[PDB]
RNA sequence: UUGACCUCAAAUCAGGUAGGAGUACCCGCUGAACUUAAGCAUAUCAAUAAGCGGAGGAAAAGAAACCAACCGGGAUUGCCUUAGUAACGGCGAGUGAAGCGGCAAAAGCUCAAAUUUGAAAUCUGGUACCUUCGGUGCCCGAGUUGUAAUUUGGAGAGGGCA
RNA sequence: UCUUUGUAAAGUGCCUUCGAAGAGUCGAGUUGUUUGGGAAUGCAGCUCUAAGUGGGUGGUAAAUUCCAUCUAAAGCUAAAU
């Protein structure tokens, strides 16, 4: 709030913390990102490299739905099952009742493989999977099949 | 014959010819109107006649 | 129905018969006034589909509007400003000649609402429109509530506001991604997307 | 006018935004007015539920097709399957959509079941006589909440086949990428013997 | 066609059992009624041919279909506009040549 | 000669109607420049201010010649998001939406294209009466170059059959 | 209350014949403006100017071949604002 701002400590000091020689002016360097190629080149080319240019292709009418693909790692995979029944599922690890996890209904598009899923069989439902994720799922004894 | 604008009946002779109904371009829409108890008629037809 | 034949036959605007009719009609439209009442529509089929019913209360004016662009009214053709606006010739009016015709007819007969208007003919330096007018203060049209919506005070001078078929076209009020800027009024959308919507609890 | 390690802040205020700022002090006021409007509409049209019955439909796009939501209205095919007429449904308080089409059985089954359990849960006063004293409920949507479909069992047996799911995905993707060239080459062989 | 039941591919999409709903009377706005064909046949007989249309008849019947097809695309809007017009004029030439 | 009709007139004709004010908001048209770009011309300010025209309590838009590419949604409007993103731009300065999603509110329809053809079944106006934001009777007109009923694509019409 | 109000209308299931649906308009070219809309977003001027299983849209211009979704060139309508 105002009573703590240092302008209150600046009452009585003539230049108000802006220098006598500099004489704080209204717009000394231009306005906005002005002069990014002429006199602010060093600042732009030292702290924001790659600012100027046309890299890549122009995507017309980009809908973020097409690229909607939230990531899910195998370690985070077990968090989808509710807590009350997670404990009974890690124990009694059995092929004939393997928990099925609707990662898509949970809001995850792809299954990634950060790793170390325990040796229990889990049926994984997802839009996409990766080489290592499916290998580890098989290594745990479970299976992954795709949905849409 | 004096239908204004003329395109209202411009196709009637063609339409009559294709269907084969006899047609007569009579002089005066007022005559047609006065045989139908109106101001003008611009067209008149008989579909049935006493014996 | 004759109007089905009339509509298709009036579509052939370059046939010999249609050319002869428009040759004769453009002349006697020209020797009459710029704005003059037509005693009956010269395109009854077009008037019928645009809502003209041959009952007393409906009015048909014929209006003659100058062709060509709009020359910007600056003296000596000198527009003082940046060169991107120095252009005084070649500037195109944003309202169709149909819309200009409806406006001049409406301001001539201010006691009528402009139902619609339609191209009737055209020559080198004029365009010709028959403007469908409906009298809101005639008891015939006040009754028959199929048409009593136009005597509602919100519909007076709908051509000046741009509410007829041409007005909708000029403003680009159409459904589609082609009209994302102009869907409910480009000034409303512009104001909609330039407002700073601040809340009680800032977001 | 630019210095230090600060991100480039794209602020769109070169325009005279000050005349066009709209601050919503009336957020509390409009909420009270809206609740009053709901109160007066309910008092006006009592005892009908103050709102229509919306069908449960699947959301579009690949992102949201995992959630059902209240659509606009029941398609005419759903209304007749419930044994009604579109006009009659509108009067008794069923939202009807004429431009939506039913192409999914599961969605269609839910909606006709939604209508059937709506009819059995409403009562309609006769036009003539003493209408029975009914208590006004204020939310048809709440009385018939939108339900997520039950996908499958919580835990079932492993139906393994060694399909190598990822290899299927590459195979399907490669076929889609190369469908044209494999067809065109087959076409050239077929036309040139 | 039925979907493949996976998130990518030619027929990506969930397995559903469909309807094939009752066709809308729409999608038939372009369908030519019996009376409508009669009306347009009458108009062509009585109105005749438009100026460029006669030139196209001359061009298609003397120079060649391809060289008339290009000028129709210029004269009319686009290629498919020219395609429909040219195929029409071959029919009118055949109809007017016969009998 | 006399009646029409068509068009065009006049009337201190009978009955009406428009103008102007206000303009905070709204609908269009026209439309700058200062400014920014550390210069300046494209750009920006801005599809803004000023000018003009036109309404209401709201107006506009509005029931897809839509969005999508999905297990599809379903008039319009507004808010949160999308998103300071796709994209535009001396690709410089800067500019920059929309679909989906949640919510508020939700309401759908009407003409023209059909012959009633076994009967213009329609409507204004004058006049008389009355229970008068009007009704009835009679009359003059308008109207067949088309007024009512019927259909508006979701359909619907006609013809039987119960 | 009804001599006002049933030579009444409305809804519904078959089968059949159909099923008309908007032109200087869409669209194309060029010009100017405008847009985030980029081989051209929209509008406007001029020239050209259609079809009816057609037409429009499907955010890269064009041709070939399909699919998907709507039905323009006529109109009205409360609320949320």
């Amino acid at each position: 709030p105002s009573r703590f701002t240092k302008t209150r400590k600046h009452r009585g000091h003539v230049s108000a913390g802006k220098g006598r020689i500099g004489k704080h002016r209204k717009h000394p360097g231009g306005r906005g990102m002005a002069g990014g190629q002429h006199h602010h080149r060093i600042n732009m080319d030292k702290y924001h490299p790659g600012y100027f240019g046309k890299v890549g292709m122009r995507y017309f009418h980009k809908q973020q739905a097409h690229f909607w693909k939230p990531v899910l790692n195998l370690d985070k995979l077990w968090t989808l099952i509710p807590e009350d029944k997670r404990d009974q599922y890690l124990k009694s690890a059995s092929k004939e009742t393997a928990p099925v996890i609707d990662t898509l209904a949970a809001g995850y598009g792809k299954i990634l493989g950060k790793g170390r899923i325990p040796n229990v069989p889990v049926i994984v439902k997802a839009r996409f999977v990766s080489k290592l994720a499916e290998e580890k799922i098989r290594a745990a004894g479970g299976v992954v099949e795709l949905i849409a | 014959n004096d239908v204004d604008p003329i395109e209202l009946v411009v196709f009637l002779p063609a339409l009559c010819k294709k269907m084969g109904v006899p047609y007569a371009i009579v002089k005066g829409k007022a005559r047609l109107g006065t045989l139908v108890n109106q101001k003008t008629s611009a067209v008149a037809a008989l579909t049935e006649v006493r014996a | 129905g004759a109007y089905k034949y009339l509509e298709e036959l009036q579509r052939k605007k370059q046939s010999d018969v249609l050319r002869f009719l428009q040759r004769v009609r453009v002349w006697e439209y020209r020797q009459k006034n710029v704005i003059h009442r037509a005693a009956r529509p010269t395109r009854p089929d077009k008037a019928r589909r645009l809502g003209y019913k041959a009952k007393q209360g409906f009015v048909i004016y014929r209006v003659r509007v100058r062709r060509g662009n709009r020359k910007r009214p600056v003296p000596k053709g000198a527009t003082y400003g940046k060169p991107t606006n120095q252009g005084v010739n070649e500037l195109k009016y944003q309202r169709s000649l149909r819309a200009t015709a409806e406006e001049r007819v409406g301001r001539r007969a201010a006691n009528l609402r402009v139902l619609n208007s339609y191209w009737v003919n055209q020559d080198s330096t004029y365009k010709y429109f028959e403007v469908i007018l409906v009298d809101p203060q005639h008891k015939a049209i006040r009754r028959d509530a199929r048409y009593n919506w136009i005597c509602d005070p919100v519909h007076k001078h709908r051509e000046a506001r741009g509410l007829t078929a041409t007005g909708k076209k000029s403003r680009g009020i159409n459904k589609g991604h082609k009209f994302n800027n102009t869907k409910a009024g480009r000034r409303k959308t512009w104001k909609r997307q330039n407002t700073l919507s601040l809340w009680r609890y800032r977001k | 006018a630019i210095s230090k390690n600060l991100p480039i802040l794209k602020n769109h205020f070169r325009k005279h935004w000050q005349e066009r700022v709209k601050v919503h002090f009336d957020q509390a006021g409009k909420k009270v007015s809206r609740r009053n409007a709901r109160a007066t509409r309910a008092a006006k049209i009592a005892p009908r539920p103050l709102d229509l019955l919306r069908p449960v439909v699947r959301a579009p796009t690949v992102k949201y097709n995992r959630k059902v939501r209240a659509g606009r209205g029941f398609t005419l095919a759903e209304v007749k399957a419930a044994g009604l007429t579109a006009a009659y449904a509108r009067t008794i308080g069923i939202a009807v959509d004429h431009r939506r089409q039913n192409r999914n059985q599961e969605i269609f089954d839910a909606n006709v079941q939604r209508l059937k359990e709506y009819q059995s849960k409403i009562i309609v006063f006769p036009r003539n006589g003493k209408a029975p004293e009914a208590e006004q409920v204020l939310s048809a949507a709440a009385t018939f909440p939108i339900a997520q479909p039950a996908t499958d069992v919580e835990a079932r047996a492993v139906q393994d086949n060694g399909e190598s799911a990822f290899r299927t995905l590459r195979l399907a993707r490669s076929e889609k990428k190369f469908r044209g060239i494999r067809e065109k080459r087959a076409r050239e062989k077929a036309e040139a013997e | 066609t039925v979907k493949t039941g996976i998130a990518i591919g030619l027929n990506k999409g969930k397995k559903v059992t469909s309807m094939t709903p009752a066709p809308k009377i729409s999608y038939k706005k372009g369908a030519a009624s019996n009376r409508t064909k009669f009306v347009r046949s009458l108009v062509r007989e009585i109105a005749g041919l438009s100026p460029y249309e006669r030139r196209l008849i001359d061009l298609i019947r003397n120079s060649g279909e391809k060289r008339a097809r290009k000028v129709a695309k210029k004269r009319l809007g686009s290629f498919t506009r020219a395609k429909a017009k040219v195929e029409e004029m071959n029919n009118i030439i055949a109809a007017s040549r016969r009998h």
